[PDB]
């Protein structure tokens, strides 16, 4: 529809700006080691960042101007160097 | 047997189960609402313990003539003595 601003702004390129947001999930286990468990549902965990100068909680996705390490566009400096390869495969 | 209400774990599963249908009785909604009121030890239970206290929740309320729940009026609060009447009449 309509934004109310013509032009390209902070972006990129025009159209879209390909990018991937990878998300990791996992489960929330007990003392035990069981599932803790919700009214009806269980507890998820996710792996996130925050930014000196976000202030804000994000996933760590990166844009997809690189092919295979957009992740590491992301997490580079977060994840790894080579074991981040291993990772990305 | 007269059950009271607003009582504790068991009185409570038994006092909300009571003037369900037999056959509406669901060995998913029996865990369910075991495990909201048997919060501390919730996690405690298996699969085992679940059929064996579903078959005799199922094989308690079918006999609707020899069960009461005390309702806990809660506005009066009267007595026992007005449930343990009913309860043997
Ligand atoms: N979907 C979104 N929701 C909320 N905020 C967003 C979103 N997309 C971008 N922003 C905000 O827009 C601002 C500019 O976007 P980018 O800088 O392109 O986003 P990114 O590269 O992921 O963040 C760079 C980070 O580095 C720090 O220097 C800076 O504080 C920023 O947090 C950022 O502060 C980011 O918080």
């Amino acid at each position: 529809g309509r934004t109310g601003l013509r032009g390209r702004g902070s972006l990129s390129c025009f159209g879209p700006n390909h990018t991937l947001y990878p998300m990791v999930t996992r489960w929330r286990r007990n003392e035990d080691g069981a599932i803790c468990r919700k009214s009806i549902k269980k507890m998820l965990e996710v792996l996130v960042v925050k930014l000196p100068l976000s202030e804000h909680w994000a996933l760590p996705g990166g844009s997809r101007e690189p092919g295979e390490m957009l992740p590491r566009k992301l997490k580079r400096i977060l994840r790894q160097e080579h074991w981040p390869s291993f990772e990305n495969l | 047997c007269v059950v009271v209400e607003g009582s504790g774990r068991v009185a409570d599963v038994i006092a909300q189960v009571a003037n369900l249908p037999v056959s509406d009785i669901t060995i998913s909604l029996i865990q369910q609402k075991l495990s909201v009121f048997f919060q501390e030890m919730f996690e405690t239970f298996t699969e085992s313990r679940i059929v064996e206290w579903t078959k005799k929740i199922q094989d308690i309320v079918r006999r609707r003539q020899l069960l009461t729940v005390f309702r806990e009026g809660k506005d009066g609060q009267q007595d026992v003595d007005v449930a343990i009447l009913q309860a043997l009449l």
